């Protein structure tokens, strides 16, 4: 990670983005610049080689240019499948491979309200002596979301962990999973377990809850 | 032409990481070069080393004292040795090669360097019910809990089910163990009839679990 790229870039479907790559004299200045696309969970795939050239398979929506110690990747006609990390690459003064830090592409779309689901702990986990409560926020945009756990109307803090998927390949939305974990003993000292969700697409906070023992 | 790294695993501090890359559909002596590139979690790409047509090798200067890259012509594979590892060597390692213009990449293998030990996951259902029902759509999933190290792979109905599937990034719990959830949204009418199984594979512990997810009685 020697070359400099912007942390992220964003535009709407059908629009155009450009990702710059800033190096110096010894690398980008003297040598050819390559570009890669890395979809989440996959190996990097080359889009551009020798500053400007596309290998077979790569659509002409992708293009590249080089000017001094700076290179640029261009993506025209954005599609929802274009969400990925994009790296620039070249050779250093010793002709060894060097890469940029990467750039996250985010497709800008219309605001989407999250679907909220909640999952009581399973009997199998209960038998082991633990209770994990899961709250699902499905297919929303933008990314920001507030999830608050309430146990008998007591707000939980530092008691839960969440993670967010990468932007969906179809509708460019996000999903969020929050897990609240209690000991079996503590789980059986309370009745109402609730998940409270705040999002831009929600006129008011949505709450999903269950009582211990009804499932 | 396909490249395939050895499966994901765990390496203790200060021992020697060993990886192999099986080349398929191409003789290994007919390539320009073969090499390794690693990528730390959430970070960019780092070149490790390459071995060339003649056998001449070039290594990353900051790693050169610990790196050995060799080629097994008979097995048609090439290797990577990295000794005296620390937690800073935790990364997805890719093998790559140029054959005859873009190189051929392996799919990558996550190597974790930690003084913690290997543990297979427990798989609990995220059972569907009225609580996970929104209109005509119902949500269900699997909770893959208490494993180490990463990664795990989750598929639904042996890959037959892919639409509406969301597998979330794992989280590191305070116990030092990972926990992961994988969900899918299906028609509410299917809950009674259609069978839903999440296929879980934790290669570092050689743990595989096929877990049926049945509706909850609320």
């Amino acid at each position: 990670s020697v070359l400099t790229q912007p942390p992220s870039v964003s535009a709407a479907p059908g629009q155009k983005v450009t990702i710059s790559c800033s190096g110096s004299s010894s690398n980008i200045g003297n040598n050819y610049v390559s570009w890669y696309q890395q979809l989440p969970g996959t190996a990097p795939k080359k889009l551009i080689y020798d500053n400007n050239k596309r290998p077979s398979g790569i659509p002409d929506r992708f293009s590249g240019s080089k000017s001094g110690t700076s290179a640029t990747l261009g993506i025209t006609g954005l599609q929802t499948g274009d969400e990925a990390d994009y790296y620039c690459g070249t050779w250093d003064s010793s002709l060894n491979p060097v890469f940029g830090g990467g750039t996250k592409l985010e497709i800008k779309r219309t605001v989407a309200a999250p679907s909220v689901f909640i999952f009581p702990p399973s009997d199998e986990q209960l038998k082991s002596g633990t209770a994990s409560v899961v709250c699902l926020l499905n297919n929303f945009y933008p990314r920001e979301a507030k999830v608050q756990w309430k146990v008998d109307n007591a707000l939980q803090s530092g008691n839960s962990q969440e993670s967010v998927t990468e932007q969906d390949s179809k509708d460019s939305t996000y999903s969020l999973s929050s897990t609240l974990t209690l000991s079996k003993a503590d789980y059986e000292k309370h009745k109402v377990y609730a998940c409270e969700v705040t999002h831009q697409g929600l006129s008011s906070p949505v709450t999903k809850s269950f009582n211990r023992g009804e499932c | 032409v396909q490249l395939q790294e050895s499966g994901p695993g765990l390496v203790k501090p200060s021992e020697t990481l060993s990886l192999t890359c099986a080349v398929s559909g191409y003789s290994i002596s007919s390539g320009y070069y073969w090499g390794w590139i690693r990528q730390p979690p959430g970070k960019g790409l780092e070149w490790i080393g390459s071995i060339y047509h003649s056998g001449s090798t070039y290594y990353n200067p900051s790693l050169k004292s610990r790196v050995t890259i060799s080629v097994d012509t008979s097995k048609n594979q090439f290797s990577l040795k990295l000794s005296s590892v620390t937690a800073a060597d935790t990364a997805v390692y890719y093998c790559a090669g140029l054959t005859q213009n873009d190189a051929n990449w392996g799919q990558g293998t996550l190597t974790t360097v930690s003084s913690a030990s290997t543990k297979g996951p427990s798989v609990f259902p995220l059972a569907p019910s009225s609580k996970s029902t929104s209109g005509g759509t119902a949500a269900l999933g699997c909770l893959v809990k208490d494993y180490f190290p990463e990664p795990v792979t989750v598929s639904w109905n042996s890959g037959a089910l892919t639409s509406g599937v969301h597998t979330f990034p794992a989280v590191l719990q305070s116990s030092g163990l990972y926990s992961l959830s994988s969900v899918v949204t299906v028609p509410s009418s299917s809950l009674g009839t259609q069978t839903y199984i999440c296929n879980v594979n934790h290669k570092p512990s050689n743990t595989k679990v096929d877990k049926k997810v049945e509706p909850k009685s609320c």
